[PDB]
């Protein structure tokens, strides 16, 4: 009768999270409790940078292949060919 | 600013050599009721409390059960366990429990504050990006085939001016013509998309919650944090307060001041004062009402005052239990607050010592105009 | 700017920040890191790139950030990119009426800058990841220089390059 | 055009209680206090004077004021300020722009 | 001239920008009088005890 | 069940893109690409002044419809009716 008595009252609710979570140390409770505005770190943004060297390596790499060609779609007959294959598939 | 000495105190001797608003309160008590007056301050140093089970509360009210002192005019709560053994005249000043903390040191002003959603690699990286973008723009545009490259109106220095056009969205009235031209054009419109938008949209989050907050502003807040401690004064009656508690918060209160690692009591508020701000946003104060806000008006206004007062009690005039001598004086605490005495008594020591400054009321509301001290510096 | 940038290899003050010297600020590098304001001063220790507490397992992401920042690829390939760069200038005296190894100097200028820029991003974005205040010295600044420098003769080696076939032609 | 003076806790009664259209402005002008008043020189004096100081210590007078002023009157704006919603704009947000 | 004035518009817009919704939906109280001193300099309004 | 925290996760290389999924980018290339071949074909229709007057080739109507996207518009406007639409 005496563990009736005590979940009615409510004594066993201040009990278990009393022992469980006050005698604990993690705050992991009211650590999300704030929350802040950060400046954009470069690990953040470094995709962007990563295309933009890709993209220049792209860039030098088509006007010399481009270059040493003219140093050194394409005649219509088969051009409708190569319609008709896309066009098939 | 009960009762302190002159600045000249060595010097002066007497009822001259002490001032303060007990002091101020004293001359007007007998300027109406007819007596003169002599004060003794006590040599404990603390208000008078329970006693030790010795049962002589030790402190003022020891002074007034021993028929020492004739009167208390001196800040003393009027509670019930001081009642039973001296007489207290009506109150003369209302005041609760209050939370004092460290500031949170948060304010952050700036002069090149616009430059603050990047951070100071990224605007390095910028200035990289862009002096290598606009090189590489160049040297594609200018190769070997009137000559046909002098068709591209892309000189270095135009290119300079092309990468800049696109990076402040504003555009240029030339624009690549060749396909190697339009690759390196079209990968740096990519970049100027991410890294201006990334700023217009941090730009938008540091001009909404720019603000300065205290965590633990409320009275369940200070409750629950084993990493802010708190204690009060030690043989007070807030100390008092806390050994009967009722209410489940001040039960949950009352667990942390007994399990204390190390003892959070000190032996003078303005010692838990000195502790506040060498624990430095670790520890919390809880002192009275208004000697919360004369610790703001004085150096260095490193002290705040959260949330409202937990109680509302008083401070009165004492007198020992069956003395004749204190019923006038019941009605000399009745004619200060008709005559707006005991409220021009306050407004004298709590007017004139406004060093700080501040009065700071707040502003809670979000939808603040921007200064001209935020954005100078493009001006500059 | 080869000269420069192999100071900057060589040096090692490009972090100044709280850590340890042996396993509290510190002459951090690429390869050595040391210390200074201790009773250890100038003991350098090679630094290693560590699983303990770490807690990286195969992510591609972060594991192939770590191995390039490791052997540091980007900033070795732009010495080596650089100095070829240096050996097309010696090798315009030499070998003249040639004309085209001054385009051929200039690609080599301007790449080593690009194997520059994203070598500066990958040793910033392992870094972060706290040390708190920390300063980039100025070996660090040694490479942002040797980026601005390095573009410059990739620069002045193509309008060299223009005025050889607008002799041509 | 008409200003009020009357005492604090009955504009806070007010204010809280519907249809809610006053409100409180300032501080206290001049500060004063209720009191159980008893005959001069009664018996019946001295216990009320240790009974008040009961129900304030052990936080009763602080559970008598959350109850009633809660009880009777809500009006609906004291808690629904942590309440945000968003919106569309209208016409009249922006008609000086189009004038 | 215009490289930094477009700096300069780069910056004004985006604080102009920041925030453009709540400034025209701020839904915030007039408060014309109070602490009775502006009711001691505003007597177009009526007293009552 | 008891785990070990996952500690965080940090944000990657790509996180730029995470604001639209990626059924988004793929639709928005495929809007890329519908456009700019139409935009061509809308433009040539056999009317030199005939037929070289429109600057809008395939590579120019390419690089129009990612200068209209990125918000660096160019210098070629459409210039007629059914194009400017
Ligand atoms: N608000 S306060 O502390 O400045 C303050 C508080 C109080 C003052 C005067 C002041 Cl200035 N006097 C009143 C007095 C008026 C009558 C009612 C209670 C005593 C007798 N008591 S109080 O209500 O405790
Ligand atoms: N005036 C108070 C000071 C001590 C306290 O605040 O508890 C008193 O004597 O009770």
């Amino acid at each position: 009768l005496a563990v009736l008595k005590l979940s009615e009252q409510g004594v066993l609710d201040k009990l278990k999270n009393k022992w469980w979570y006050d005698k604990g140390e993690c705050g992991a409770k009211d650590s999300g409790s704030k929350e802040k505005t950060s400046a954009l770190s470069l690990s953040n943004v470094a995709g962007v940078f990563y295309i933009l060297v890709g993209g220049l390596g792209l860039a030098m790499l088509v006007a010399l292949i481009e270059f040493c060609y003219k140093s050194r779609l394409f005649d219509r007959g088969v051009q409708m060919l190569l319609t008709t294959v896309g066009a098939f598939a | 600013p009960y009762v302190m000495m002159k600045k000249n105190h060595e010097m002066l001797e007497g009822n001259e050599r002490y001032e303060g608003y007990c002091v101020d309160l004293a001359a007007e008590i007998a300027k109406h009721c007819g007596f003169k007056y002599k004060l003794t301050i006590v040599g404990d140093g603390k208000y008078g409390a329970r006693d030790a089970d010795t049962k002589i509360w030790n402190g003022m009210v020891g002074e007034l059960v021993y028929g020492k002192a004739d009167i208390a005019i001196a800040p003393l709560t009027i509670t019930l366990v001081r009642e039973e053994v001296i007489d207290f005249s009506k109150p003369f000043m209302s005041l609760g429990i209050s939370i004092m903390i460290k500031k949170p040191q948060k304010s952050k002003p700036g002069v090149f504050s616009f430059l603050d959603p990047l951070a100071y690699e990224i605007w390095m990286c910028i200035v990289f990006a862009y002096i290598g973008v606009s090189v590489v723009l160049f040297l594609v545009s200018r190769f070997s085939p009137q000559s046909s490259e002098s068709t591209n109106e892309f000189g270095i220095f135009n290119s300079l001016w092309f990468s800049l056009g696109a990076f402040m969205q504003q555009g240029c009235d030339i624009s690549p013509r060749s396909l190697s031209g339009r690759i390196v054009g079209g990968v740096w419109w990519f970049f100027t998309l991410i890294i201006i938008s990334s700023y217009t949209a941090n730009l938008a989050a540091f001009l909404t919650v720019e603000r300065m907050v205290s965590p633990i502003e409320s009275a369940e807040d200070l409750s629950k944090q084993t990493e802010i401690a708190y204690g009060t004064l030690d043989s007070g009656s807030t100390k008092e307060f806390f050994r009967r508690s009722k209410i489940a918060v001040f039960d949950k209160m009352w667990t942390y001041m007994r399990s204390a690692e190390p003892s959070v009591f000190v032996r003078t508020t303005a010692e838990g004062v000195a502790r506040v701000r060498k624990s430095k946003g670790k520890y919390a104060y809880l002192l009275e009402s208004t000697m919360n806000e004369y610790i703001e008006q004085r150096k260095p206004c490193d002290t705040m005052k959260v949330g409202g007062n937990l109680d509302s009690k008083g401070y009165g005039i004492a007198t020992p239990k069956g003395s004749s001598l204190g019923t006038p004086v019941n009605l000399a605490v009745l004619k200060l607050s008709e005559q707006g005495v005991l409220d021009k008594l306050k407004n004298k020591w709590w007017y004139d010592k406004g060093e700080c400054g501040a009065k700071d009321s707040g502003s809670k509301e979000k939808t603040s105009a921007l200064s001209l001290s935020n954005v100078a510096g493009v001006f500059y | 700017a080869f000269s420069l940038m192999t100071i900057a290899v060589g040096t090692d003050y490009w972090l100044y920040s709280r850590g340890v010297c042996k396993t509290v600020m510190t002459h951090s590098g690429l390869w050595r890191t040391c210390c200074l304001e201790g009773n250890f001063k100038g003991l350098c220790k090679q630094i290693d790139h560590f699983p303990e507490d770490a807690d990286y397992e195969a992510d591609t992401a972060e594991y192939f950030l770590r191995a390039v920042r490791a052997s540091s690829i980007f900033p070795i390939l732009s010495v080596i990119l650089l100095f070829m760069g240096g050996l097309c200038i010696a090798a315009s005296e030499f070998y003249k009426t040639r004309h085209n190894i001054i385009l051929s100097a200039g690609i080599f200028f301007v790449s080593a800058g690009l194997s520059n820029i994203i070598g500066i991003i990958v040793y910033i974005s392992a870094n972060a990841g706290k040390k708190n205040s920390y300063s980039y010295g100025w070996s660090f600044y040694f490479g942002a220089l040797s980026f601005i420098i390095a573009e410059m003769v990739g620069v002045l080696a193509v309008h060299m390059f223009i005025d050889r076939h607008k002799q041509l032609t």
